[PDB]
């Protein structure tokens, strides 16, 4: 996995 | 307008006669709107909750036990009303009985279900797991019921007894797991088929998935009242979505399906050996994040200089003789273009492969993990350039041809076509904007969002010059660099 988290 | 109940008298004279099959479409917002306080509105929004969740208990009991299963009572929120709303409806469906709390028991045994993840990884044939997990072998056996992953197909009478129910669950859960928590669970059918369920306790935005498939849902309505849009038999793919919870919801697990990300890493390290691997690229793309945009770009042409497209080679040597794999191509390519030119449209956030899933016999497309939507990303700590997934190795994937042919008149088509129907569309959106349901990651970035899609939408350009744009705009390497890590 890498993808960015989306975090908010 | 919800004040005056004048103008509620002669609306709820006329649709206490509307079928409840008018009332499924809007029911993830006609349900947020329920509240517990007493108002003819409110006897109206009740008389529709009971017609719909009485008449079609398959349709809206998953929406209505997802209004109801996970509400506090503390905090205060329209959430809350609405749930008692919905506890009530729900009652008064199961006082009239059986079929109710049968649903109930297996929304509840399915949250269960979803909570629990233990750690391993299993595939090829036969396997054996899960503990407590009695109900799920005798579901039929106990509760005649099918499982909750079919579209089941909607009857005017309402009232159908030949729908299939499905007892015996295979034991075998060939979990993979992503973030957070995932479970598959695969069960057979009446008919003799087997569905397989991806259930999910991480907070994946489930309710925003429901809602955008909704929407997608009628935009493949739209594209089928049409010439052009319905020879291509062109549709933005929909997978069936049933959360039960936001962040414990469940989903169907389309028939067998490898996802893209989880695809052509395999490919690429079998088709290309002598290239670099993915860790080169990643982290000095890592190196790259602090660099000035001349760096980047340079780094970036390196990179991909270094790893040659492979995932033209999905689609040759894995489906069948050339027809097949033509019709395969071609419904990859018009499944993408219109997915792509809609996400766009509406702003879909994370693309990567791990967000795709690619059929295998029939070739289109299926978006998964929709969660960030109406313009999301870009906006993100780090910023994005692309508006939809295009890299080097989807386009090689479209064929010996790039994106110029079927993916831009597919595309163009898709435009031209929600052009026609845009004003039901932004109806549509706007009823997404008045419930606090669906994500727009009093004034809220909704408004803008739906203004940027009228544009994206108006008229003033030309709809091919708009499509050459994004084609343009979604290839170009100046974009593509900055985009993140991989994406090559
Ligand atoms: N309809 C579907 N078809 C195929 N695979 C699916 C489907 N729904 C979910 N999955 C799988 O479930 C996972 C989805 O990713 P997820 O578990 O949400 O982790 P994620 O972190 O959110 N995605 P990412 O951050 O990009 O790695 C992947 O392993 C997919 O293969």
């Amino acid at each position: 996995v890498s993808t960015q988290e989306l975090y908010s | 307008n919800s004040h005056l109940d004048e103008l509620n008298n002669s609306l709820q004279h006329y649709l206490q006669n509307l079928p409840c099959k008018k009332f499924i479409p809007v029911f993830y917002q006609l349900a947020a709107r329920l509240m517990n306080e007493n108002s003819k509105f409110q006897q109206s929004l009740t008389s529709i909750c009971y017609n719909v969740g009485r008449n079609h208990p398959y349709h809206s009991l998953h929406v209505l036990f997802s209004l109801v299963s996970n509400v506090p009572e503390i905090e205060n929120l329209d959430a809350g009303s609405r749930y008692r709303a919905v506890k009530k409806i729900l009652d008064l469906l199961k006082v009239n009985s059986n079929l109710v709390t049968k649903l109930l028991c297996s929304f509840e045994n399915y949250v269960s279900l979803a909570e629990w993840n233990p750690r391993s990884k299993v595939d090829s044939t036969s396997f054996s797991r899960f503990p407590g997990y009695k109900w799920f072998l005798k579901d039929a056996a106990n509760y005649g019921l099918p499982p909750i992953t079919m579209n089941v197909k909607v009857n005017d009478t309402g009232d159908y007894s030949n729908i299939p129910t499905v007892s015996s669950f295979d034991d075998t859960i060939h979990f993979a797991s992503g973030i957070n928590a995932p479970k598959v669970i695969t069960c057979l059918g009446s008919n003799g088929h087997t569905y397989k369920q991806l259930v999910k306790g991480g907070n994946d935005d489930l309710r925003q998935d429901a809602v955008m498939e909704q929407v997608f849902e009628q935009v493949n309505g739209f594209l089928r009242s049409y010439r052009k849009t319905s020879q291509r038999n062109l549709s933005m793919r929909t997978y069936k979505v049933i959360p039960l919870a936001l962040k414990t919801g469940v989903i169907e697990w389309v028939q067998d399906t490898i996802p893209l990300g989880e695809y052509l890493d395999s490919a690429h390290k079998v088709y290309h050996p002598k290239e670099w691997s993915l860790s080169t690229c990643r982290k000095l793309i890592a190196e790259k994040q602090m660099e000035d945009l001349e760096t980047r770009l340079k780094v970036y042409d390196l990179v991909c200089r270094h790893y040659r497209p492979v995932f033209r080679h999905f689609f040759l040597e894995s489906y069948a003789d050339p027809v097949q794999w033509f019709t395969t191509q071609t419904n990859y390519a018009r499944s993408t273009a219109v997915a792509s030119v809609l996400g766009h449209v509406l702003g879909l956030g994370d693309r990567h492969g791990q967000n795709i899933l690619i059929d295998k016999t029939s070739g289109e497309v299926i978006h998964i993990d929709l969660g960030i939507a109406f313009e999301q990303g870009k906006k993100l700590p780090v910023p994005e350039c692309v508006p939809f997934r295009l890299t080097r190795d989807v386009v090689d994937g479209m064929g010996i041809t790039g994106v110029e042919g079927v993916f831009r008149r597919c595309m163009e088509f898709t435009l031209e076509t929600l052009r026609r129907e845009e004003d039901s569309l932004l109806s549509v959106l706007e009823v997404l904007r008045y419930d606090p349901l669906f994500s727009w990651l009093g004034e809220s970035e909704a408004e803008r969002a739906i203004l940027k899609v009228r544009q994206k939408l108006s008229s003033t350009l030309s709809v091919e010059a708009s499509v050459g744009e994004l084609i343009r705009i979604a290839q170009d390497p100046s974009y593509l660099a900055l985009m993140f890590c991989g994406w090559s």
